[PDB]
């Protein structure tokens, strides 16, 4: 301020801070597949 | 340089940095203002001017720009680091190497910048409201700035003017004291009272221009010095003084003419204030002012020198001042060639080389 | 040069464990009980013994000041900073032992202490004497040895006594049935310093002998009772505020409670 | 700088019935009230010429200040010098408009310098080619009762010789007027620039 | 050594000492302030810069950093020294040996740890409230202190600054009871004091603006020096003197003036005051700077850089002032090659060894 | 600075039964008719002359002292002289909290320098605009019978000398009224910053 120095303001208000939490949880997919499936077949099953 | 980031934030990078304000106003009136603030850095600069210098490099420094020769270039460039305590270079580079453009950028209107790690970024040639920002975060860095030593700042110099900012205003203002009192004075040589019969009484306008024409015509003058004046009832003649006549602050301005010539550390025979006999016969104080304060300061901005401008070549390059056939020296120069010469014990090449020359 | 009166200087700091922290606060990590493995059986599930519950205690790292006006023969300086460096080691004692919850290090006697015996981890374990003035008058210094070997031979290691110097007293005029002094037989040896094979702190912010006072403590102190601080000392050398008094300004920050509840034994005056 | 009076004294909290008393008319006569006019017209001319002499004021009337250029850049000693809550600072304007401020300035009471010091380390601004008016309300108390009594002396001592002598008739007393008047005057020693 | 352990405990381990409250401010008052505290630092600390040394370490020394050079080093490094008593070089080590970094750290903002055995452990730089705690708990030990000799303390230097505290404040405020006896005085060169016919009586604006424009037309200035002045009944002309004139705190001053001059050690014919001609011929008031004040501090720098810089290398390095080449010192190069030159008894080998020369 | 009495005298505890006996009593004309409360009105003209020009109370009536900065660092003389038991040294801020302290100061009474003299080197701060103000009961004893039996023959000395003459007329006693204050005045020879 400019003339509230003299009145009021004897100390600035300071920016009140605040903490915002990232949870930072866990994306899991467990598909499953069949023993018989991953043997059998001529495609890569595993690595598709 | 690990220390360099913690001072850095505390100024506020990327910001401007100023200094002193009233720069600008002790060139005005200390080196604009008075014949000794003005005849000591004039003395210097047009002294470090003149001496040569040893290394290419130095045909940039022959011939630096436009209108402005090589002597010329050092009066400026010494010029702003006595009146402000800093130098500045800025290098135009058309060519990529060796710039063939110098131009002394005065030190009122440039700005510091600290940037990130307390080495500066940024330099403001700030003309009107118009800024230019040059960038110091590149490898040939344009701009050369030589600082006077300044022990609390971290960014400028010191500007030996303002240490002697005290003894400008008594020597600027005890000048100014003698002229006002020779422009507003009254002394008169004199009073003719009339009080008359009364405790007061005006003269008439026929008796007033009588006494002017007595006045004018018999009594002042250096013709009429001495007329016997003769005095009826009532008139009399009481002559004034003018108690302190000569020597209004006389010693206070010759000791402060002093002290400005001891900031800049010009010797007082050099420069022609009075005072008592310090150095002898000039030989001395010619040679004492070339080795206080002449050739530690041209060594000095010609290291910078030697620094910036081989950032533009490849190899670094040597740059100091030649101290040899620069005739202030010339008693140091009979002294070691005497001493050496009667040193008859020593073979003849065993001197040239002490005395510098080519052995044959 | 300018004297002073000379305090006791022993203050725990010297057995207890000191820690250099520089945040706000120091989180010491225990777990509160064990791991509960049991022999398997041949033939059972045998799943999820058990997993020891951790526990944060929080050395809060409060801070300590002291403001005194300094209002040629002797230098303020130099004596001031001798004295309130002084004061600094000796109030810091008083918080380590009996200082409360409050702004201050939460000493040891304040912790909620339970007999020992049916001992829980939230407290500390005590050991009483008898009557309630003093030692048993049957028996002396039976209270003193079972607080010995009522703690765990892991801590008795390096252990040590903490009193102040009249329970010592009290405790070297313990005698025999003939008056020749369990501790230290002479009229001529004085301190020996080794009470049953472990040290003695004369810590004088202990409490004296009450009707319930908890005047004698032992223990390993090094896992028992952490000192978290801040090794320097701030000096302002104040030359505002006041023109006629200079009024320094001196602090340190500390704090500190007890780490491990097992480690500190205490001695009740009671039945 | 101009320093009129908004009002003047009402004229009936002077203490004419008990400056009647001071000068020995009468007691107990029928007309009593022949001098009621004039009493009054010599203590208004007896404070006056204390009010000059001290530099105070004596009745707490309201004042009106209007001056244009601070004296210093930041204090103003006010001259009236016993005040109490300083009403308005209306800064005018060049010409016509007057908005009262605030302004962050504080008052700082004292009998020898009643400051106005702000408290921004610069009082407002004013408006180049306009006044700044103060109205304040300066004075010991409302009534007679509440003056300082060796001040309300000297007035008694002075208004009683305005009576007893009409013209300047030339006629040493420990403490005459002069020297009750005297811890009251204004003591100063700046000839200087601040 | 085992007093130091002893000296620790009673100061407090690990907590920064600051020392000097006012060092901060007597450079600013001693050093920005007055020219005789300029010049001196001034003269001294470029007179260490320009003596040479004698040994790759060497290397380092004369390129230190980018913008601070090996002259522009040792003025900050002896201009720390003079003015607070106390140098601080900051080494980045990159590479294990001859760190190729230094930088004068200033003595305002740096503050020493005593640690554990009274010998130093921790320096602190603060500014703002931002610290650094550089260790000193290992071998290379980042930075070279050099104290001067303080006897009451055990971790700074005595800043001769400090001993010339009174007559800095003599000066200042000497030469600023000038200024504003210059800039507050007012001496008029007379008085027309008006009576009346009362004792007291104004004179009337028609009246006045009549005086003031024969007093502004046919009195004051150099041109109407002297009128006769006619005074009529009530009017008189007192005139007013200046009774001291010159010489206000003159010698006062100057005493003040010689005594700085006096503490950092320089001469008083080589700043520039006035006084007793002690030294005759600068020949010797040179000599006597380069050997009392100059060399002296200069050989116990450079004997701190010798053992610091040495903990960066294996072996062990010398690093001493040159005694030789430095041209104050000719006067003990004459006197002493004019002795032995002419001392014909011994052959030539025999004097070559004595002069310091390669033998043949 | 203001320093203005919280109270006045009651002027029952003034001595305008005995004033009447200093007056005219044991040689006379009578006991004679003097306006009785006129008589009580020189009486306060006298004592408000005593007051000034001794710095002494002489009543013990109740004082305020409200000023905003301290002089020196702790010491703080109060002006008006015999002093006893600082009633309060509440601290009032630029709004009006008012918060008062009770410790930190320890009155130093004494006839020639009183003071508040803190204690070590740390007297009670300002807060910025909040003047501080302290009240106190400074004079000698509650009745007229507790004085100093020579600075009250000094009031009575003076006091029937505005009652026998009106107006500033002329009229040399070895203890006059002038000797009888001068060992009750206050002696300084400080111009100086402190």
């Amino acid at each position: 301020g400019w003339a509230s120095e003299t009145a009021a303001l004897s100390e600035t208000a300071t920016p009140q801070i605040d903490r915002i939490t990232i949870p930072l949880h866990e994306l899991a997919a467990m598909p499953k597949a069949s023993q018989r499936l991953l043997d059998d077949s001529a495609f890569d099953i595993e690595t598709w | 340089s690990v220390t360099g980031r913690i001072v850095a934030m505390a100024s506020g990078a990327g910001r401007p940095v100023w200094g002193p304000r009233d720069t600008v106003s002790l060139m005005r009136t200390g080196f604009a203002g008075n014949p000794v603030g003005f005849r000591s850095v004039k003395l210097i600069a047009e002294a470090t001017a003149a001496v040569p210098l040893i290394c290419p490099v130095l045909d940039l420094l022959r011939r630096p720009n436009a209108g402005q020769g090589r002597a010329e270039l050092f009066e400026a460039l010494i010029g702003q680091i006595l009146l402000s305590g800093n130098g500045y270079l800025e290098a135009v580079c058309p060519e990529p190497g060796v710039p063939r453009e110098l131009h002394v950028l005065r030190s009122d209107r440039m700005a510091v910048v600290p940037g990130a790690d307390g080495w500066p970024v940024g330099y403001d040639y700030t003309v009107g409201g118009r800024k230019h920002r040059f960038d110091m975060t590149g490898h040939p860095d344009p701009i050369c700035h030589i600082k006077s030593f300044h022990p609390t700042d971290d960014h400028y110099g010191l500007s030996p003017m303002q240490a002697a900012a005290v003894a400008l205003d008594v020597h600027n203002a005890a000048s100014a004291w003698s002229k006002a009192l020779l422009d507003n004075a009254a002394r008169p040589s004199g009073a003719i009272i009339y009080k008359g019969a009364d405790g007061q009484g005006v003269l008439a306008p026929e008796q007033y221009e009588r006494l002017i024409f007595e006045m004018e015509t018999h009594h002042q003058g250096a013709r009429n010095a001495g007329r016997p004046m003769l005095l009826e009832g009532g008139l009399d003649w009481k002559p004034m003084g003018f108690s302190p006549s000569d020597m209004e602050f006389h010693e206070t301005k010759a000791a402060a003419a002093r002290e400005i010539a001891l900031a800049f550390g010009v010797p007082p025979m050099l420069i022609g204030i009075p005072g008592d006999a310090t150095y002898a016969n000039y030989a001395e104080a010619n040679r004492a002012f070339y080795r206080l304060t002449v050739l530690p300061l041209l060594t000095r901005v010609s290291a910078a020198l030697a620094w910036w401008l081989s950032g533009y070549l490849g190899a670094q390059i040597e740059l100091k001042p030649d101290l040899d056939q620069v005739p202030a020296l010339a008693v140091e120069r009979d002294q070691l060639w005497a001493r050496i010469g009667a040193a008859g014990f020593l073979s003849n090449s065993e001197k040239r080389v002490l005395l510098g020359l080519p052995p044959t | 040069t300018i004297r002073g009166v000379l305090r006791s200087t022993a203050s725990l700091r010297q057995i207890a464990s000191v820690v250099n922290v520089e945040a706000t606060s120091f989180d010491v990590l225990v777990d509160k009980t064990d791991m509960g493995s049991g022999w398997a059986s041949e033939t059972a599930a045998l799943s999820e013994t058990a997993t020891p519950q951790i526990d944060r205690i929080t050395i809060p790292l409060h801070e300590l000041a002291a403001m005194p006006k300094a209002s040629s023969a002797f230098d303020i300086e130099t004596w001031l900073a001798n004295r309130i460096a002084d004061k600094f080691a000796r109030a810091e004692a008083a918080a380590f032992i009996s200082g409360d919850g409050v702004d201050k290090p939460t000493g040891f006697l304040t912790k909620t202490k339970v007999a020992n015996g049916a001992w829980a981890w939230g407290s500390l374990g005590y050991v009483a004497t008898g009557a309630a003035g003093d030692f048993a008058a049957v028996n002396a210094s039976d209270a003193v040895v079972d607080l010995v070997y009522a703690l765990g031979a892991e801590y008795r290691a390096n252990a040590s006594f903490v009193m102040n110097s009249k329970t010592a007293g009290a405790v070297r005029k313990m005698k025999d049935a003939d008056g020749r002094f369990l501790w230290a037989d002479s009229l001529a040896a004085g301190e020996p310093a080794r009470l049953m094979g472990y040290p003695v702190l004369i810590a004088e912010d202990m409490p004296d002998i009450a009707a319930n006072a908890y005047a004698i403590a032992f223990g390993d102190f090094g896992n028992g009772y952490t000192i978290a601080e801040r090794p320097d000392l701030r000096v302002l050398r104040d030359p505002f505020s006041a023109k006629p008094h200079v009024l320094f300004y001196a602090s340190k920050r500390v704090g500190g409670d007890v780490s491990d509840f097992a480690a500190i034994k205490l001695l009740k005056f009671a039945a | 700088m101009m320093l009129n009076e908004v009002t003047a004294v009402p004229g009936t909290a002077l203490p004419v019935a008990e400056f009647r008393d001071h000068l020995r008319l009468g007691t107990g006569f029928a007309d009593l009230g022949a001098e009621d006019a004039a009493l009054l017209s010599y203590l208004r001319a007896a404070i006056a010429a204390i009010e000059g002499r001290t530099a105070k004021a004596l009745i707490s009337r309201g004042f009106r200040l209007a001056l244009t250029a601070w004296r210093w850049g930041d204090m103003q000693t006010l001259p009236i010098a016993p005040v109490a809550t300083v009403t308005a600072l209306r800064l005018v304007d060049a010409a016509g408009v007057e908005t009262p401020v605030a302004a962050g300035w504080r008052l700082v009471p004292d009998m020898a310098r009643p400051r106005i010091e702000a408290l921004g380390a610069m009082l407002p601004m004013i408006p180049t080619g306009g006044r700044v008016e103060i109205d304040f309300t300066a004075g010991f108390g409302a009534s007679w009762s509440a003056l300082p009594v060796d001040l309300a002396q000297a007035v008694f001592l002075l208004a009683a010789q305005y009576y007893e002598l009409r013209h300047d008739g030339a006629a040493a007393m420990p403490f005459g007027v002069m020297a009750l008047i005297e811890r009251w005057r204004t003591v100063r020693v700046l000839g200087g620039r601040p």
